[PDB]
């Protein structure tokens, strides 16, 4: 049977299950554990077996596989992948296999790779026509990525002011400043469920480092597409392998002509594991940061393109600041040139319940002339034009009020070039 | 069908508002019960605190709800008692208010607007006229039972349960809060 | 056949090439080493290969040459250079050498050089007698190099303006001053297309330092002459590396009685990677710049000169103001003074979209008496006392209409003289 849908099985239906098969106390142990003892049973019945997710390659061709609903954790459960394969498929990290599994024998404790009937959801010679990433050009965003979902909820407020705010497109690189309790969490949320609504063609992904249990648990429960979340419990070692897994999957899936959406919550720790996992360089800068440390982060941060032969990758990548250490400090200022899209967040509006708390003036993008239409961007820079002489809290009342009391930014436009 | 639908769903909100309401007194005299109890029970009570707030709120939302349904049926049974009145006397209409509703479909759009303007300050001062002496009148025959199950006005338990207003993070929190409550409710 | 036609060549042909050469499995990887198992393939069939680039020496004579189009990136279709041929030539980084290659054999993987068929544009033993660049006396600049199309363009606009602002010459050392979002880069887009329009024999250079990609890629799709850059996901060794290889080819072209022309955006950035890549010498200047930090950058930057022997070589570099870090701003006042002309950009000016954004009052250029003739430099100072009272916002609007409704400069001068 399918492994996903054994994954995705809760912990009670599970054991019901194993008991059924005839192991008699499989509870007291971890759900990887649980899933392998359920693999081994019906291996050992004789029936064929379902198996798939994205591919891993490690130092020395010993392939693995793990799962995205895991986080890919490195589970007695993940299927081995044997080099063989690997030489004649022609496969790397992020590659989404699916076939054929083999059941392992004496000598190993991982399940093996029968045959492959899927890669990338596709032909594998398609796969093996397709080229490589870094190869494809990139350019500015052309296709506009609308928040407004238009169905007049009483919270789309948030995403009415976001597309009032800064133009967000096909290919953008976008940086979200916020000090901390200021809604990030619910911003990306918001995000997330504008995606997932007015763009349900658009993969997206959310990718969460180091946070609370609570908001993940949270998270995986809110989105429609699939996420992925690390804890603070794990060290830095596995924040590192679950972004670039993340990078890997998404630039195999943009390979495709497919559009990436990847929500990062926070490029400020996803920087600091990357400067406590990396051996140090011998020059270390301000706030015990190694300048090689940055190096990777800003890989990630840079796959954001806009690809003319077909699919695009948008990242939204959040940043910290006014946490009380130094180094972020130096990580935001790093990153203050790198993205084209900016978001400014201030603890001000936010801690006097004005949400979302956005500074207008300070928030921005770049080439917004190609996003969208003419008359869209005179009327916003009207808008511009008569809220920036006043304060941002005073501008953020000013546009709640103001967009509450109907429900179309048209009909805001309207409004405000009539009166 | 229209006015059927628009009735059974009526019903149907009264039913719900009315359970509702059920559950809200029962909380709320149970929390009472509990407070005149010698039982400290803090956490108990914190929580049936909760319990009586999310349960006025949902009273709260219920009560909005049956009263637009009650004001669409209203208005579609207006509409439809309207329509069926005009088809019958709209010859008489056009001889009464002629010098100043012919060519409607040629006027400019101004001018159509202050037509019908004092079309209907003339229909608002005939029926004030009509209505001065103080004739009493009943329900449309092919309707009555209806509107009078409804009722001429809903009731006033309906509507003094919704003068509190919340603002849309209220709204969202208590959502949030009753969604959490009936999934620990149904586990 | 030619490496250069084949490096040039869209990654369509590669497939193309795959198929004609029997190699099927070939896309899937770095298009260098692609095009590096091309060329082998190629080579094993015994056929007459040619070969040219830009030569660099490491510190044992390990030498390497590169190729422009790939940015000058270190990688496996790099030609071999032996000590032995920089010893008999005596040739160091910068050098451009076109002539046969060989295929490497067993015990290295790098193509090697047999013979050497034309250096820097000529035969090798008449570049052999040439006097070294730090020998060349410099002067002030005495050719004019004016940046006015005359095709009467709507962008041209724009760089008739920098006719009036700040005159160019040949062998200048220029800096442009501006804050972020103020419209530097399309700045050096009119001053590029300039070059290439006016003066189509003297050598254009655009160099980029840590820029983001679709900026990199638009740059390259729209000036004629080769430009060079480096993404900011690339490290400060990068960066360096880059700037070195473009200063010494610079240097090279220009021995040769050449006129080299170098765009630089930014000097901040490039300041910023030397500062972050050189050793700490334990002294450490306000802002965290080390006192040897910014030697290196100033170098770069001062090797602009005029000389009376030959040749002339002018570069214009951007910095970055108003950041908001104080190291840029540091490396700001430690270039104030050295540039012999600046031009300052507004953010001001900007906001009000007029454009070019251009501090008209503070801008000007040093010693311009030997940059142009006696009656227009006359026109140019009762301009400049016309325009200096009023604001600098007036001062552009004013200018902008006035050369609007003229077509060329010399309209513009008579139409202000008859008033
Ligand atoms: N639109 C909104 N409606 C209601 N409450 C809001 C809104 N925006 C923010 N808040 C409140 O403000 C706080 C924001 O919470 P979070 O989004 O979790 O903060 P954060 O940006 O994630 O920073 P951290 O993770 O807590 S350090 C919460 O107390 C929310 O209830
Ligand atoms: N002459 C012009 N005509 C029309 N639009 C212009 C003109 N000059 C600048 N702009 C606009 O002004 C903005 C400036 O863009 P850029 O030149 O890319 O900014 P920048 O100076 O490179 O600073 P960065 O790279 O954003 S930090 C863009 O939106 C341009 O379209
Ligand atoms: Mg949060
Ligand atoms: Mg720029």
């Amino acid at each position: 049977m399918n492994l996903t849908e054994l994954k995705n099985t809760p912990v009670s239906e599970l054991i019901t299950l194993g008991e059924n098969m005839g192991l008699e106390n499989l509870a007291r142990m971890r759900k990887q554990d649980i899933i392998f003892a359920i693999l081994k049973q019906h291996a050992k019945s004789g029936e064929d077996i379902f198996g798939d997710g994205v591919l891993e390659i490690l130092q020395d061709g010993f392939g693995f596989l793990r799962s995205a609903d895991s986080s890919y954790l490195a589970g007695p459960d993940d299927i081995y992948v044997s080099p063989s394969q690997i030489r004649r498929f022609n496969l790397r990290t992020g590659d989404t296999i699916s076939g054929k599994i083999r059941p392992p024998k004496e000598g190993e404790r991982y399940f093996a790779l029968l045959k492959v009937n899927e890669v990338n959801f596709d032909k594998p010679e398609n796969a093996r026509n397709k080229i490589l990433f870094e190869n494809l050009t990139p350019l500015h965003a052309n296709s506009r990525l609308r928040m407004e979902r238009g169905n007049g909820s009483t919270e789309d407020l948030t995403a009415r002011v976001l597309d009032l705010a800064s133009l967000i497109g096909r290919g953008q690189r976008g940086l979200i400043v916020a000090p901390p309790k200021a809604g990030k969490t619910m911003l990306l949320q918001n995000i997330a469920q504008s995606i997932a609504y007015n763009h349900p063609d658009c993969v997206l992904m959310v990718l969460l480092i180091d946070e609370r249990p609570e908001e993940v648990t949270e998270m995986q429960r809110l989105v429609k597409g699939e996420v992925v979340a690390s804890t603070f419990d794990e060290p830095a070692s596995r924040h590192v392998q679950v972004a670039e897994m993340v990078i890997e999957k998404a630039k195999r899936l943009v390979e495709h002509k497919k559009d990436v959406i990847i929500l990062l919550d926070s490029i400020t720790r996803l920087a600091r594991a990357y400067n406590t996992v990396v051996p140090a360089s011998g020059k270390v800068l301000t706030g015990g940061v190694d300048a090689n440390a940055l190096h990777r982060p800003k890989r990630f941060f840079g796959a954001a393109r806009n690809v003319e032969e077909g699919g695009s990758l948008t990242i939204i990548a959040t940043a910290l600041i006014d946490t009380g250490s130094k180094m972020d400090e130096v990580i935001y200022e790093e990153f203050k040139g790198t993205g084209n899209m900016e978001l400014h967040l201030s603890r001000k509006i936010a801690e006097k319940r004005v949400f979302p708390a956005i500074d207008y003036n300070r928030s921005g993008t770049r080439k917004e002339e190609l996003l969208t239409t003419q008359e869209e961007l005179q009327k916003m820079w009207i808008l511009r034009k008569i809220i920036h002489p006043m304060g941002e809290i005073d501008a953020m009342e000013f546009l709640i009020n103001k967009l509450a009391m109907t429900k179309t930014n048209d009909d805001f436009f309207e409004m405000m070039k009539r009166s | 069908t229209a006015l059927q639908q628009a009735f059974d769903t009526c019903q149907n909100n009264k039913a719900a508002w009315l359970q509702r309401k059920n559950e809200l007194a029962a909380a709320e005299q149970e929390y009472l019960r509990l407070l005149s109890g010698e039982g400290r029970n803090v956490s108990r009570l914190d929580e049936l605190r909760n319990i009586i707030e999310v349960r006025k709120w949902q009273v709260n939302q219920a009560a909005g709800r049956y009263i637009r349904s009650h004001e669409a049926v209203q208005h579609i049974s207006i509409r439809d008692r309207l329509n069926d009145f005009m088809q019958q006397h709209g010859t008489a209409l056009a001889a009464a208010l002629a010098p100043e509703l012919m060519g409607y479909s040629e006027l400019t759009a101004i001018a159509r607007n202050c037509a019908i303007q004092r079309a209907t300050d003339a229909l608002r001062e005939a029926l004030l006229s009509w209505l001065a002496k103080g004739e009493k009148i009943n329900y449309s025959a092919q309707d009555s039972d209806i509107l009078t199950t409804i009722g001429f006005r809903p009731d006033v338990a309906s509507v003094d349960d919704s003068r509190e207003k919340f603002t849309p993070a209220q709204n969202m929190i208590f959502s949030r809060k009753s969604a959490q409550l009936a999934s620990r409710q149904s586990v």
